[PDB]
């Protein structure tokens, strides 16, 4: 159970280092001993092999350089987890301090001076090109202006906000995943031996999915530090690059000053689930390394990153003790909805990127959407979408492109509720789409009604006095090799009360909580084309989101903000639940 | 400077 | 006259599968639930399954998903559940129960009618009837109205028997069985006036209906 | 799955006329809780549902009540008749849970056993086997010794004693202790002594039989 990952695009490959990452409650003293095994072991078979560097705080494991023939042996050792082979990234009031992981900076600029600290660490790679020399560059440009967009004076967005430099992509700016791991590891060290104030760490670069820059930056998210990342500007699927793919980071598209995602010659901002918002980041005016007081327009994904990390840095100065699940959840609150342009997005992940674009804020019930990846195309395939963990599960939908779904189930996997959407029979896949929320003293629980083909018993409702409806979840519980007859739907009496069929299971949220009232809205077309929709109101927030009726005349349905979508096929009815505090 | 104005930083 | 009548106790081997059944009657079997509960010794019921006979769809507690299958036949009017690949965790007694509901809400009914249940013994070990033994005191001086006799069922595998004296002709006690060396071991006792015994006659009638045996001993 | 955690025995207030039981949730089943009664060899039945209605014919001395994530379920005036398991279970949401069930106890004035011994019979004898058994019947309390002697010295081991479930009737335990030997072990002795040591009597009550008699 020892495994071997590398990235899966070649070029971007680094044979030769190796990071052995060992298992969860492994001592330092357990990772040196296993990383002078693989010396000795190397030795015994006549390699010589150099220890580069030993992880202790964020994960337990070493870097190593030794050659590739050594895997089979380095796989086989004590504690190992797994190695993963070391590939390229590149760059693309209250006291809050921001970590820079990025290039050199110029930290005498008029926009930035006396608020940037150079940490002294750097850990970079040798620049390609045997004849490569710098000369009169001091290869500070894209930290400079990302520094100038983060607290610039005059052009930055938290113009009173510390920060903290650690060079970690080199003068053309590349950088190594285990560079960037030390950097972490070199924050998490320094958060250990120093405040309790906020921390924000900007990570203005992006490499191909690497399984120990996620887990890393995962545990540094736990930890409580800001993780602010930027999505790629590949014009491709943000989940195939890291720390993009991290769920725990705050990944940032980016658009132009017309609402369109931008574009980077031929490429373009990454896209997709995996990105959380979108922020400004085309032709965007910093600090140039060029004078002191010189100013230079950018434009790219870590321009976007910096505008979201200068939002959390403000937000974090006014309050400071706001966890990443309230920060996040605020974020995607005050952003711009609808603003985007998806066409320029490929047609089957537009529903899958946000539209959002972030802003700053001018208790309360916030809510946002979650989609999982992809099931498979197998008919027991499921697909699994997970809220933070200070977060509630409040419903949970699904959609198909086929419309061939077998529905959803809110249901507990190691102590927290998920959102798992089940493929049909002869169905390609299915996405599940769950709606996380911030309730404020929720006592939460869901309750699993069982079908009702009988002529009573039909009404699924939280019967509990004080809890209140957020959310349905149907799941078809006839045999794939039984008798299919067309699904009844269970009348209606109430309106508080599950919509469903009579042969589904259903899985009711009821939340006991101080002052949240809830809501149905429905809206039905009887030919409609492509989709129906139904929204909340000003002050209300969207919990829950069904179509009716099913597979017949449905592809699916999500939440989109405020607005619960229902996908139609060429009377389709979206019913949703309104919900709020106070 | 769209951008601050973007955000709603600027007027 | 509403009623669920349930099959007789069981004894298959490990890996083997039975096929228990559930008979309704004095209503109308296709439109109520039927539902199939585990009982161990120690442990509270488990709900097992549940079945609409109108439409013969199920919905099963997911930990029996692969263990228990159900069915309904409408002309026989019952519902029957088999398990398959026994295990001696499957030895229990099950039960089988309607749902009456009383309302539009799905918290609006309950179990009002049920079964006897059905002992299922997953074991190696072979059906064995057991050796009735008659319990007559011998010489002596009475003292009181009354003499206590006795029957002595011994050596029986599976634990279902019954034992009634005459034919359900006070004052009886029957002592729950105990295991000897792997078999039964299980006595009853009744208690006549001098006036009847040994004048006239008491008969204790066993029956162990997991081998179809039935004796009838006669004590004097 | 919401969990069940029922008292484990019956608690007494108001001088035994109120005996009652809990019934706690791991989540907030509102008021989808019901209670049964189980008889030994008997199917469940339903006393009370919707944690505080009575099931028709149910007797006015069964009572519910509670809400949210306790409940607890009540007899008046307890009978023998009333002397059999019970059990709440939920319904709020799928899988159904239920309680573990308790046992409900009565006191009861004190009453000394009826003890009877009886003799191998010939049926047994003829298949190799002598079980020699004595019937404690009617007693109350339900602590209880009973000693073995075969010609006058005490017996260990090969003796297996059963208590009954305490009485439906008259709330009393009746209990059968069997001394089982081989029908050779048996052969080589002629006095069977049982002798039931009771709270009612400081001497036991002592009955056995002689195999040389008549
Ligand atoms: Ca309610």
């Amino acid at each position: 159970t020892a495994t071997f990952h590398r990235c899966a695009k070649d070029p971007w490959r680094l044979p030769g280092t190796y990071v052995v990452v060992l298992k969860e409650e492994t001592h330092l003293s357990q990772s040196e001993r296993t990383a002078r095994r693989l010396q000795a072991q190397a030795a015994r078979r006549g390699y010589l092999t150099k220890i580069l560097h030993v992880f202790h705080g964020l994960l337990p494991g070493f870097l190593v350089k030794m050659s590739g023939d050594l895997l089979e042996l380095a796989l086989k050792l004590p504690h190992v987890d797994y190695i993963e082979e070391d590939s390229s990234v590149f760059a693309q009031g209250s006291l809050v301090e921001v970590y820079l992981l990025d290039t050199s900076i110029q930290s005498d600029h008029r926009e930035i001076e006396g608020r940037v600290m150079v940490t002294d660490f750097e850990n970079v790679p040798e620049e390609d090109g045997t004849r490569f020399h710098r000369q009169a560059s001091k290869c500070d440009s894209h930290g400079t202006h990302l520094a100038g967009v983060v607290s610039g004076r005059d052009a930055g967005v938290a113009k009173g906000a510390s920060m903290r430099s650690l060079r970690v992509l080199n003068c053309q700016g590349k950088g190594t995943v285990s560079g960037t791991l030390i950097g972490l590891e070199f924050i998490r060290k320094s958060q250990l031996v120093q405040p309790v104030g906020p921390l924000v760490v900007l990570l203005p670069l992006a490499g191909g999915y690497s399984r120990v820059l996620n887990a890393a930056c995962q545990r540094l998210a736990r930890a409580g530090v800001v993780l602010v990342t930027a999505a790629g500007n590949f014009r491709d699927d943000a989940c195939l690059y890291s720390p993009a793919s991290a769920p725990e980071v705050i990944t940032v598209g980016a658009t132009n000053a017309q609402d369109q995602p931008v574009t980077l010659g031929t490429l373009g901002t990454n896209f997709g689930r995996c990105v959380d918002l979108f922020a400004p980041g085309e032709d965007i005016i910093g600090a140039s390394s060029d004078c002191s007081t010189c100013f230079v327009s950018q434009s790219g994904t870590s321009q976007a990153a910096a505008h979201v990390a200068g939002i959390a840095a403000m937000m974090l100065s006014a309050e400071p003790e706001l966890t990443l699940a309230e920060l996040r959840q605020r974020l995607i609150h005050f952003s711009a909805k609808d603003v985007i342009n998806e066409a320029w997005f490929p047609e089957d992940q537009r529903v899958l990127t946000p539209n959002l674009v972030a802003a700053l804020p001018p208790w309360q019930l916030f809510c946002r959407t979650v989609w999982s990846a992809h099931s498979g195309p197998t008919r027991m395939a499921t697909a699994i979408a997970r809220c933070a963990p200070d977060e509630e599960l409040l419903s949970c939908s699904s959609f198909s492109r086929s419309g061939k779904r077998r529905g959803e189930r809110m249901e507990a996997q190691g102590g927290k509720l998920v959102c798992r959407a089940h493929n049909a029979f002869g169905g390609e896949g299915v996405y599940a789409i769950a709606r996380c929320c911030l309730l404020p003293q929720a006592n939460c629980s869901v309750h699993t009604a069982p079908p009702a083909e009988a002529s009573m018993g039909t009404r699924v409702h939280c019967h509990q006095q004080g809890h209140v409806l957020t959310g349905c979840s149907s799941h078809w519980e006839v045999e794939d090799l039984g008798t299919h007859k067309p699904p009844v739907l269970r009348p209606r009496g109430q309106p508080n009360q599950c919509v469903g069929h009579r042969e589904a299971s259903i899985h009711a949220s009821c939340c006991h909580a101080p002052g949240l009232e809830c809501k149905v809205k429905e809206h039905g077309i009887p030919a409609p084309q492509e989709q129906v929709t139904v929204a909340c109101e000003e002050g209300w927030t969207l919990t829950g989101c069904s179509a009716l009726p099913g597979t017949s005349h449905v592809l699916g349905a999500y939440a989109v903000d405020n607005t619960c979508v229902v996908r139609s096929r060429e009377a389709v009815t979206a019913v949703a639940i309104c919900c709020r505090s106070r | 400077x769209w951008n601050l104005k973007r955000i709603g930083l600027l007027r | 006259q509403v009623q669920l009548k349930q099959s007789g106790a069981e004894l298959v081997r490990p890996g083997a599968s039975v096929k228990l059944s559930c008979k309704a009657s004095g209503y109308i079997f296709t439109d109520y639930y039927i539902n199939w509960l585990k009982k161990r010794p120690g442990q509270g019921l488990e709900w097992i399954a549940r079945i609409y006979p109108g439409s013969g769809h199920t919905y099963y507690n997911e930990n029996f998903k692969d263990k228990a299958t159900l069915t309904a036949e409408k002309s026989s009017s019952n519902v029957y559940m088999q398990l398959s690949s026994l295990t001696s965790e499957d030895s229990a007694v099950y039960f089988c129960a309607r749902e009456n509901f009383y309302g539009s809400s799905y918290v609006d009914w309950y179990f009002d009618v049920w079964g006897t249940g059905t002992t299922v013994t997953v074991s190696s070990a072979k059906t064995t009837p057991p050796s009735v033994y008659p319990l007559a005191p011998g010489c002596g001086d009475t003292t009181g109205s009354s003499v206590t006799l006795g029957c002595l069922v011994k050596g029986y595998f599976p634990e279902s028997v019954t034992v009634t004296w005459n034919s359900g002709s006070s004052s009886v006690h029957t002592f729950p069985a105990l295991l000897q060396s792997g078999l039964y071991t299980m006595s009853s006792s009744v208690t006549v006036p001098s006036s009847t015994w040994p004048s006239q006659t008491v008969t204790c009638s066993v029956a162990h209906p997991a081998s179809s045996t039935t004796v009838d001993k006669k004590l004097e | 799955d919401i969990v069940m955690t029922q008292s484990q025995k019956f608690m007494s207030t108001s001088g035994g006329d109120r005996v009652s039981i809990t019934c706690k949730t791991s989540q907030n089943v509102g008021t989808a809780v019901a209670w049964f009664q189980q008889k030994p060899g008997q199917s469940p039945k339903l006393l009370i549902y919707s944690a505080s209605n009575r099931y028709t014919g149910v007797s006015d001395r069964f009572t519910g009540s509670g809400s949210g994530t306790e409940f607890i379920f009540t007899i008046s005036y307890a009978q023998s008749e009333d002397l059999a398991d019970y059990f709440c279970h939920q319904y709020s949401s799928y899988p159904l849970t239920f309680g573990a069930g308790t046992k409900l106890e009565l006191k009861r004035a004190d009453a000394a056993p009826t003890v009877s011994i009886f003799p191998p019979s010939s049926e047994q004898l003829t298949s190799g086997g002598a079980s020699v058994v004595c019937f404690l019947n009617n007693f109350y309390p339900k602590d209880i010794n009973v000693k073995w002697k075969i010609d006058g010295s005490e017996r260990q081991n090969g003796v297996l004693n059963s208590w009954t479930d305490q009485d439906s009737k008259d709330s009393t335990y009746s209990m059968s202790s069997t001394l089982t030997l081989t029908k050779d072990e048996y052969e080589r002795h002629n006095s069977y002594t049982c002798e039931a040591t009771h709270k009612t009597s400081t001497s036991p009550i002592v009955k056995s039989f002689n195999r040389n008699e008549c």
